[PDB]
DNA sequence: AATGTAGTCTGTTTTTTATGCAAAATT
DNA sequence: AATTTTGCATAAAAAACAGACTACATT
């Protein structure tokens, strides 16, 4: 039925929810305004690594792979310091 | 009627890079010639890439 | 280190290992949205949760989450959240 | 020879943003 | 009653986009 699902197996929404319910079990009162990059930046790099692995360093079917121009993979990669 | 560089492309027998295909439309090999509208290539969805 | 899930591995482990189960089912299929598809999987939780901190006040879940209130509103209108 | 890719550019469109404001809702 | 949230409108900045083009690689 779920395409992203992890090992029983469950789906990768299921993982991000338990991921924040803690975060904000060990939120002891913080101010927080920086949460979507911080969720964003932690689910961008794992897929810039795996799907460059994938495509074996090629940029080009990384991006066409991801459905994203190939100029906003290059960003992505010099973002998390891969290229 | 129209479609993008990319569309057109994954239309193809066999599709190539759109660094491939842009040199073409450059080239003048394809016919009709696509327009530019403003960033993109519109081919017509009949166009085919012709032997010079 | 700050985004984690219990036995406590972190979370790009398991962003990780559903790609890999991933690549592992693509039986000959052609992959062109993958961004996007990884993105509507994290995205609906993150509001999920986002709002229910926040009791469903969107101003103070935009600040939380360091977006205007707008994109908020556009993002929850997309996962039906209305 | 023709096609494919990284890297470096240009120009265009789309998304996100700050801001103002009135109505609605919460305090 | 007072204060905040919401829904919606702008305009501009920011991001993502298609393409151009060269040097070198792969087919």
């Amino acid at each position: 039925s779920d395409v992203l699902t992890v090992s029983t197996q469950k789906p990768l929404r299921d993982s991000v929810k338990q991921a924040l319910k803690n975060y904000f079990a060990q939120l002891n009162g913080q101010d927080v305004n920086d949460l979507y990059e911080l969720v964003l930046a932690e689910v961008e790099q794992p897929l810039l690594d795996m799907v460059m692995q994938y495509t074996r360093g090629n940029q080009t079917r990384a991006a066409l792979m991801m459905g994203i121009n190939r100029g906003t993979l290059r960003k992505k990669l010099k973002k998390y310091g891969m290229n | 009627m129209y479609l993008t560089l990319q569309e057109w492309n994954a239309r193809q027998r066999r599709p190539r890079s759109l660094e491939t295909v842009r040199r073409w439309v450059r080239e003048s090999r394809i016919f009709p010639p696509p327009v530019k509208d403003g960033r993109e290539y519109l081919f017509h969805e009949s166009a085919v890439k012709v032997d010079l």
